[PDB]
């Protein structure tokens, strides 16, 4: 297991192999590669060396999980089948139809559990079928990489990380585009992008992907909780018939 | 005054509420 | 071979879509560039492209995003002596948050929560100084023009706190060593002290100005994506609301310990 | 749970008010 081999040399669990845990890391990948060699002091330098500058990307000396993870895992095919589409996921209704179906509890968080689903899921759209143990191997390796404050939860920016979402649709859109005729254009290029169903009215994701768009021109990246609370926020103050929707008139008027 | 001024205003207007 | 100019061309053509990340297809159009230049003999093929993108993105990615952003490709293919970007860089890691934060309120000096063009234009004018370097006022202008332009993420032609973190290569959160295993009365007096003496850098026993920031910015990012410079100012006010007894806008051992439990 | 148990309750709570 990824996990149990980080867990057993990151012995003191700080984040990092470094100092004495990564020539023990170096000794013990001596003895893999080679069991009828003797380890030595030159031979520990020798491979610490060739491995560091394949992989220490963050070149402070020492193994991070990230780092780790780059050495072992992308060598398995099925993970790397993980990360794999041919249509570049630029649209953020769509990545917020993925956040909504596997956030089953609404906590704004993705669990173990429900990431497990997720590739699960994943799996059955590669017409693939894993083992119960690589599946549960996969989950736990993607938590413990893709957590990065460590709560053993993925937030929205860490999804969006794992499926590559391509964040510059708003960004596009220009100061100097002042004319009536210009506002018009692109407020309509706007609202066309976010209205995937094409009803006139921004629902469900599609409202979603709005709000974590808008939020993101001023912001940096935004949690999942804060999506909750800038949506209901937008509703609040544009949702005039309090239909739970953003009619293109609605959001219009909001803006001006 | 382009339609991303509007969409900046409202999410900075949103952000300090 | 290169030198900044050049670096900056090939820069500026793989990140067509100029939104400070080689992504997607212009990640694999890069790639797919660098095995003809290599290999000029040898057909690009999806194997090829995936195997040279594998080796090159685990040296160079530091980020582990799956894209570059400009200092990763400037580590790849700039020389050391070319790197006007490692200007940034001390002989010392940045790995205190209090240090981050006095630069940060220094040069954020109404504490807007946004570094502005001038405001940049300030602390690239002082980084010079402690070069000895005298930059001429034009010169000032365009480089702090170039630097808005490559850190600026969102186009609001402002600079946000993970923005100067970025630039400064802020180290990791010091609070994500400690451990939720560690429940002894003993640990958790071990952990709390080690805590309090890391931001209390003064040595005052109350944490006061960029030690309040340090504290604030690292125990937010334990639960949430990285804060913005607003949020700092909205938390800071909230932790001094709910555990500054005294009123003294400083966050005495006690008061801490009081609010926590 | 240890002190930083605490620490991430502390900011949740402040998170959600
Ligand atoms: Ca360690
Ligand atoms: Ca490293
Ligand atoms: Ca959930
Ligand atoms: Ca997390
Ligand atoms: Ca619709
Ligand atoms: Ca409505
Ligand atoms: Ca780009
Ligand atoms: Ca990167
Ligand atoms: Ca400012
Ligand atoms: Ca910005
Ligand atoms: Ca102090
Ligand atoms: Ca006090
Ligand atoms: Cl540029």
């Amino acid at each position: 297991g990824f996990l149990q081999i980080w867990q057993h040399f990151d012995a003191d669990d700080n984040g990092y192999i470094e100092g004495k845990e990564l020539d023990d890391f170096f000794r013990h990948m001596l003895k893999k590669l080679q069991p009828k060699d003797k380890i030595t002091d030159e031979r520990v330098q020798q491979i610490k060396k060739s491995f560091m500058s394949a992989y220490d990307a963050t070149f402070d000396g020492r193994l991070q999980i990230e780092e780790l993870a780059n050495m072992i895992l992308p060598q398995e095919e099925n993970f790397l089948l993980i990360f794999r589409r041919e249509a570049p996921l630029d649209n953020s209704v769509e990545f917020m139809k993925i956040w909504r179906k596997y956030d089953a509890d609404s906590s704004g968080y993705i669990s173990a559990a429900e990431l497990k689903n997720f590739l699960k899921d994943l799996f059955l759209q590669h017409k693939k079928k894993i083992p119960p143990n690589k599946l549960d191997e996969y989950t736990d390796a993607m938590m413990k990489i893709f957590d990065k404050n460590k709560d053993g939860r993925l937030d929205l920016n860490d999804l969006a990380r794992i499926l590559a979402l391509q964040e510059n649709f708003l960004l596009q859109f220009k100061m100097d585009a002042s004319s009536q005729v210009e506002r018009k254009r692109d407020f309509e290029k706007i609202f066309a992008h976010y209205d995937v169903s094409r009803t006139g009215a921004l629902e469900g994701p599609e409202v979603d992907g709005f709000v974590k768009d808008m939020m993101e021109l001023v912001r940096p990246s935004i949690s999942g909780g804060d999506l909750d609370k800038f949506r209901e926020c937008l509703l609040t103050h544009c949702d005039m018939n309090k239909d739970g929707k953003i009619q293109k008139s609605e959001l219009a008027l909001c803006l001006g | 005054s382009g339609i991303i001024g509007n969409l900046r205003h409202m999410a900075l207007d949103m952000g300090n509420e």
